[PDB]
């Protein structure tokens, strides 16, 4: 691995956004791991969009708590509606998140990349591990907007897979 | 859901499919021309390594080792707030010459003169 690809835990296109994203992540994920995910209903735009993707059982393999949700546009000799399993409206989005099992995200695992930071909009990507209270690796991207003197998720795309086993052991201790 | 936005959703899925295929082809096999896929002021972040501007992104790519990306999942969303697409891709990558790694990549593409170009590129890879 070169020094142009050696992993850094986080990158910020604008350092000013760091505290904003920090405040956002803390509140969001505490609520998310609270089990009482309905409160995230205020975190999502009324016309927000959210979808969840994962690799197949031959590839991943087994994510049966999550396969209900998989929206994967890549098809090979299999056409479903493009609107299938895409959630429109804060109600569907937070409901979908509420249908998850209980989770324990390890912020020590997180990577955070803020790639767009302006008055109108923020785009940041978070990857990490969470325990299914089995360990899953996640990568979520948030497109967040200002709304009534506060932040608001307009678009969220979620990827989920199984973690490597040595991670599972390092997390086990 | 508007009829309009069912249209936009499907528009977005198609453009996602084609942009991704061209993109990964160009990263693996035609890096000299990779800058074509980026707006002049796009921002790239590969594993936390940032690059501001198309020219620095080009430079960055020419300095990376040879790669082979295998795409597995593809997801995409229209962003309405000119139009932009949020794209989430995942697969496995072979960096010449190391072990196989897995990767997730988030794009925001937007259209310039009827051609889709990156606004934001976030790339994160993991072991195994």
């Amino acid at each position: 691995l070169g020094s142009l690809l050696e992993t850094k835990a986080s990158y910020l296109c604008d350092v000013a956004g760091a505290e904003v994203v920090r405040q956002f992540l803390d509140q969001y994920f505490r609520i998310f791991d609270s089990g009482n995910r309905q409160a995230l209903l205020d975190a999502y735009h009324e016309k927000a969009m959210l979808s969840i993707s994962m690799p197949s059982a031959s590839q991943a393999g087994r994510l049966n708590s999550f396969w209900k949700f998989n929206r994967n546009l890549r098809r090979l000799l299999n056409e479903e509606n493009r609107t299938r399993n895409l959630k429109y409206g804060r109600l569907a989005c937070v409901s979908t998140l509420d249908e998850w099992p209980k989770t324990q995200h390890d912020r020590r695992t997180f990577t955070v990349d803020l790639t767009i930071y302006n008055t109108s909009m923020m785009v940041f990507t978070v990857t990490g591990l969470f325990k299914e209270l089995d360990v899953r690796h996640f990568a979520r991207t948030y497109v967040v907007v200002p709304q009534n003197n506060g932040f608001c998720i307009r678009n969220e795309t979620i990827f989920i897979t199984n973690a490597t086993h040595e991670q599972v052991r390092e997390f086990k201790r | 859901m508007d009829s309009d936005l069912k249209a936009k959703v499907e528009s977005c899925a198609r453009t996602a499919d084609t942009f991704t295929r061209l993109y990964y082809a160009s990263v693996d096999n035609r890096r000299q021309q990779i800058g074509r896929l980026y707006l002049d002021n796009a921002t790239l972040s590969w594993n936390g390594n940032g690059a501001i501007g198309r020219q620095m992104i080009e430079s960055y790519f020419q300095e990376l080792p040879s790669s082979n990306h295998q795409l597995n999942t593809l997801d995409a969303q229209p962003i309405v707030d000119q139009l932009a697409y949020l794209i989430m891709a995942s697969g496995s990558v072979k960096f010449a010459d190391q072990q196989l790694r897995k990767f997730q990549q988030t794009f925001i593409v937007t259209a310039e003169n009827d051609k889709w170009k990156v606004v934001s590129d976030c790339y994160r890879m993991q072991e195994v």
